[PDB]
């Protein structure tokens, strides 16, 4: 503590005093995560794989809720051209847990394809299908010519050139607007047919059901630990929690908009989240010039937790407790302050008021001076500072 | 202003003690004012009365405190034991004497008789 | 505050960004901790006017006035008078934040109290200048009297009538006390503001400043590394302004209390050990004697003062 | 001083954005509102003798 202290002060020797220079915290001692424990595997491995994809005209949507996802295998595979996510990386995927995923599936040209990006802007975005500025989610294309080109044009695949009014994001309806694309094996990469799929979550305010492959695991209660409930991460202490949560509820908010409750998603049971234990720790020093003894002053925790003595201060370690009462020298709080004194120790002691007196009052006795004394009493004020510029 | 240019009435305002007066010095940023003080010291217990019944009327005592050594009683400053005899000078009346409480009988000297007795002598 | 703990979770990544950012999170403790020792300071200089702890004779014949009210209950646990405990009923962490208990607990300055009322009572004015000179009460308000430029005479002739009304005048005020919590609103509002302030920096974590949610474990959990600390940086800079705009307000807040506390100070030395010739300073009308009383967090004079009443005219030269 | 008014001009746009700042205009607000009373109550106590 006291070379902690050096480097707080960035000085080698330190004066009489007391010194805050770190803050204790309980480090957690393993990692507890909880999912609900579902079986079903995600239907995803179809949508990339359907036979026939729809055009943004009627751009195709599916819903994907109540199972296991891994994107992993997706993002690795090597069939997918651009694979890029806004609000969300591509590797944490599979450490969330959502509470529903909307998979919009449509083809487009290659140009285009630069055009599908959240609040871009563009005639397949204003006419066609638009992305909000608030999208969490991943675009993800890959090039389309073996299944959406053939000879002559594939004329199944439909767009619109103009609207009346630019669209709403996700909306869809049904001169003349409307025009095909000529899909031709022949034709050149820009025009030909990309096959793209949106994916776009639903991050949990809710009980999640879309949920990544993660393991759970039993938990543990009454100790500091890495929590993580359907991807709502923290570290505390876990508790059975006496809050009556209403069967809809899935976590209490503390004022500091902070969740100091959750429900277990594989239980009915509801725990209560505490910040285990943290403080500060001040280091009551005597001058170096005089001795290196040190103690330390844990504020707000008490013993349990980090000779040692209790104060309401906080936990006093290595300075001695001793009832006789001085003109306190360092003060530590709640009354109690501390000295070093000659074995030599650092001792913590209720401070002194003063002298204890009685005047010796009666209703009929008075005291005079016969004598007097001449005092001259120093008194230090500081008029200015430094004039800096 | 009132340390140093005078001499301040108010209690514990230019140091411990009451003022006499205060010098001033220069110092880097600051100024150090040298409080000189008086402190009573030294004192002694006596029984005191707030008045004397000496004809039937009550005497106060114009300054200080009517103070006795066991079994003589004097008038003396109120923050110095100078012990005074009680003279009609001294001291004033108001009325008569049962109106007091914790009043003492006494004999308050008067100046001017021995000059009235020393007249009829001659 | 654990200006870290508040701007960053116990999160490493958040942790150095913060870090490259120098030295504002250890200039805001350094200025918390100068208000903290301040506030000890302040109450030093306010209770410490005394050398020594006076105590009261063990009888109570201060010439028919009864102090009963004001001295300490010697069957109470904290030796408070009976009006402190009045006082003391009138006036009512998770994100790094702490309060340090103050180094004189409140006992201790009751301790204070009573020691300068003692004083105050056995022996006037005198103990203020040097060592305690017992003194009958009756001629230390005769000599307070003469102070004022009444005769000392009034006084005794007066004295079973004086010692009346002020028993009456010390009852007047328990009714005022106990009925109305009111009066207390001066150490009120200093706590609400304090308090007040302290709901708000808190609830500053729960806004985004532009990032994309206020909790920052969420953001970890969603955003890798590069594109995480460019949302990381916002919580950051919002959170130390928060912090910043507290602590300036808390100098500020802190200095108006150094001012009060000096007044404080100053009206005691002044008035409970001595008599004021300052008109108003102590009370309305000519100033007779001051007791000081305690208050969560400040200090109740009780000023005792002289007023003419029931004028008659007459023609003068 | 309406911050609202003083930092954003009549549009929504810029007042949206200035909501997810917090209570900042309320605290200026309130500080300034404390200052205006206490100018009366520096009045008050001056000449109200
Ligand atoms: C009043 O006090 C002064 C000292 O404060 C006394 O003078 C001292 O007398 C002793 C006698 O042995 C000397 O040794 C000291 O040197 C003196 N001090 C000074 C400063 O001169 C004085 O006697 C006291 N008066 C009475 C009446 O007691
Ligand atoms: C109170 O003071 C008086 C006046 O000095 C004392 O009486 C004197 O005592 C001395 C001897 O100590 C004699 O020489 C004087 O003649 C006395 N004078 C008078 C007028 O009586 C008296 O002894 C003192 N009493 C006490 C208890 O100190
Ligand atoms: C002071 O002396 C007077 C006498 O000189 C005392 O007055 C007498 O008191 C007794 C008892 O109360 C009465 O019976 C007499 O009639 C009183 N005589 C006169 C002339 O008043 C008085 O009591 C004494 N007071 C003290 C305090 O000793
Ligand atoms: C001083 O005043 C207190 C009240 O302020 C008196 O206390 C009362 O005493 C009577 C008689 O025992 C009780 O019936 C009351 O209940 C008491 N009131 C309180 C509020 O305690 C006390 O008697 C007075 N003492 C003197 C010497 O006048
Ligand atoms: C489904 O699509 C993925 C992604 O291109 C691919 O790896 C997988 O082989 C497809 N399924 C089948 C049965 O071919
Ligand atoms: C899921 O957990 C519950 C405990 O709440 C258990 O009863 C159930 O059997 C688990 N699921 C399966 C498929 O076993
Ligand atoms: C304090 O330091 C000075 C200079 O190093 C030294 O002379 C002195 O002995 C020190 N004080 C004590 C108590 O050793
Ligand atoms: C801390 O102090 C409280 C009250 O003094 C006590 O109840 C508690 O048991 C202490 N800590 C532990 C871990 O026991
Ligand atoms: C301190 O208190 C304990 C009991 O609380 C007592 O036994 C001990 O004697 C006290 N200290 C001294 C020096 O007596
Ligand atoms: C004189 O006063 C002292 C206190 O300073 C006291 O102890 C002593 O008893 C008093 N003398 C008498 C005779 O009462
Ligand atoms: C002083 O107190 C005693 C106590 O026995 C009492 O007899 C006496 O009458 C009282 N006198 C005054 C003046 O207070
Ligand atoms: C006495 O003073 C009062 C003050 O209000 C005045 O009204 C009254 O006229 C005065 N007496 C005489 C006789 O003038």
């Amino acid at each position: 503590p006291l070379s902690e202290t050096k480097c707080t002060l960035k000085s080698f020797t330190v004066e009489k005093g007391i010194y805050q220079t770190s803050n204790f915290r309980v480090q957690p001692t393993e990692s507890i995560v909880r999912f609900p424990n579902i079986t079903n595997l995600c239907p995803f491995g179809e949508v990339f794989n359907a036979t026939r994809f729809a055009s943004v005209y009627a751009w195709n949507r599916k819903r994907i809720s109540n199972c296991v996802a891994d994107y992993s295998v997706l993002y690795n595979s090597a069939s997918f051209s651009t694979f890029k996510c806004y609000g969300v990386s591509p590797t944490k995927l599979n450490d969330l847990c959502f509470t529903n995923v909307y998979a919009d599936s449509f083809v487009i040209r290659g140009d285009e394809v630069r055009q599908i990006a959240p609040g871009q802007t563009g005639k397949i975005a204003d006419y066609n299908y638009k992305l909000p500025d608030d999208f969490t989610g991943c675009v993800i294309a890959w090039n389309s010519n073996n299944l959406d080109s053939k000879v002559g044009g594939n004329y199944n695949y439909l767009y619109r050139l103009f609207r009346k009014s630019n669209l709403k994001p996700f909306e869809r309806d049904i001169y003349f607007p409307l025009q095909s694309y000529g899909f031709q094996p022949t034709n050149g990469v820009g025009y030909q047919p990309y096959r793209v799929v949106v994916l776009s979550f639903e991050l949990l305010h809710a009980p999640a059901t879309v949920c990544g492959p993660k393991k759970s695991t039993n938990l543990v209660k009454n100790k500091c630990v890495n929590f993580n409930f359907n991807g709502l991460t923290g570290t505390g202490v876990l508790t059975e929690s006496n809050k009556k949560f209403l069967p809809f509820q899935q976590f209490g908010r503390d004022i500091a908009d902070t969740t100091d409750a959750v429900r277990d998603p594989q239980t009915l049971e509801i725990l209560d989240i505490t910040p285990c234990s943290f403080g500060g720790v001040s280091v009551i020093t005597p001058g170096t010039n005089t001795s290196n003894q040190v103690a330390v002053l844990y504020q707000g925790v008490n013993c349990t937790e980090v000779n040692v003595f209790q104060t309401r201060a906080g936990c006093l370690i290595g300075a001695e407790h001793v009832n006789n009462s001085y003109e306190c020298d360092i003060p530590i709080g709640a009354g109690i302050c501390a000295s070093y004194q000659t074995s030599q120790s650092i001792i913590a002691y209720t401070m002194s008021l003063g002298a204890e007196n009685s005047v010796a009052y009666s209703n009929n006795s008075i005291a005079i001076p016969t004598n007097f004394t001449i005092s001259v009493t120093t008194e230090i004020l500081p008029v200015s500072m430094t004039k800096t510029s | 202003s009132e340390c140093v240019l005078g001499q301040s009435k108010r209690v514990d305002f230019c140091g411990k003690g009451y003022h006499l007066m205060s010098f001033p010095q220069s110092a880097p940023h600051g100024v150090v004012f040298l409080h000189v003080t008086y402190v009573p010291a030294q004192e002694k217990n006596f029984t005191t009365a707030p008045a004397i019944c000496h004809d039937g009327k009550a005497h106060f005592p114009r300054e200080g405190v009517f103070v006795s050594n066991g079994t003589h009683w004097f008038v003396t400053q109120r923050n110095f034991y100078e012990p005074q005899i009680i003279t009609t000078d001294n001291t004033f009346v108001s009325g008569n004497c049962d109106v007091v409480i914790g009043i003492v009988n006494n004999t308050v000297y008067d100046p001017l008789q021995p000059e009235l007795d020393s007249f009829k002598e001659e | 505050v654990d200006c870290t703990m508040y701007i960053c979770g116990d999160s490493t990544e958040c942790s150095n960004l913060l870090l490259q950012y120098g030295s504002f999170c250890t200039q805001l403790n350094r200025a918390l901790t100068g208000i903290a020792v301040e506030q000890d300071k302040n109450t030093q200089e306010v209770f410490a006017q005394v050398k020594q702890i006076y105590k009261t004779p063990p009888i109570k014949d201060f010439g028919g006035f009864n102090f009963s009210q004001i001295l300490p209950d010697p069957s109470k646990p904290s030796k408070r008078s009976f009006i402190e405990d009045l006082l003391f009923n009138k006036v009512t962490k998770f994100n790094g934040l702490t309060v340090l208990p103050p180094l004189l607990t409140d006992e201790m300055i009751a301790q204070y109290t009573s020691a300068l009322l003692a004083g105050t009572i056995t022996s006037g004015w005198t103990f203020g200048a040097g060592a305690a000179l017992q003194i009958p009460f009756a001629m230390q308000m005769a000599y307070r009297f003469n102070g004022i430029g009444v005769t000392q005479n009034v006084l005794y002739e007066n004295q079973k009538l004086i010692a009346n009304q002020f028993n009456s005048a010390i009852g007047k005020i328990q009714d005022s006390l106990s009925s109305t919590a009111s009066a207390l609103g001066k150490l009120q509002d200093v706590v609400n503001q304090n308090a007040q302030a302290l709901n708000t920096l808190v609830k500053q974590l729960s806004s985004n400043f532009g990032a994309i949610s206020s909790v920052l474990n969420d953001i970890l959990s969603r955003l890798d590394k590069v594109e995480a600390e460019v949302q990381i940086d916002r919580l950051i800079t919002g959170r130390l302004q928060s912090l910043q705009t507290y602590v300036t307000q808390q100098l500020i807040r802190a200095a108006e209390i150094r001012a009060s506390a000096n007044l404080a100070a100053t009206k005691m030395s002044e008035c409970v050990l001595g008599q004021s010739k300052r008109v108003d300073f102590c009370g309305k009308g000519y100033h007779l004697m001051s007791f000081p009383q305690s208050a969560p967090h400040g200090v109740v004079f009780l000023h005792v003062t002289y007023v003419p009443a029931q004028e008659k005219n007459f023609t003068t030269a």
